[PDB]
């Protein structure tokens, strides 16, 4: 805060302030999926008869 | 032979490695030169395709 020094002696010297980091770094995500064509054959829920 | 005609059919196909008579030992078959059959053909479920 800056208690209270007097005026008789030097005082103490602050730190002055800083630092601090940090890493946040891989993430990733792949959603693979098939067409599997042998589902083609038979009819699909849509397509109407 | 009369009304009818006389055709022998002496017809081969192979196996792996040797040859094979289409027709059996003794058969005979009453047919007739118009008599319709299909020659149909299916649908290629191949990705490619």
């Amino acid at each position: 805060m800056a208690l209270y020094v007097s005026p008789i002696v030097s005082g103490e010297v602050i730190r002055s302030r800083g630092g601090s980091t940090s890493e946040f770094t891989p993430g990733y995500v792949k959603p693979k999926h098939e067409v599997n064509p042998q589902m083609t054959l038979r009819r699909l829920p849509d397509e109407d008869p | 032979y009369g009304d009818v005609a006389i055709v022998v059919y002496s017809g081969q196909y192979v196996e792996n490695g040797v040859k094979k008579n289409f027709l059996p030992d003794n058969t005979m078959v009453l047919g007739n030169t118009q008599a319709r059959g299909l020659r149909t053909y299916g649908c290629i479920q191949d990705a490619d395709a």
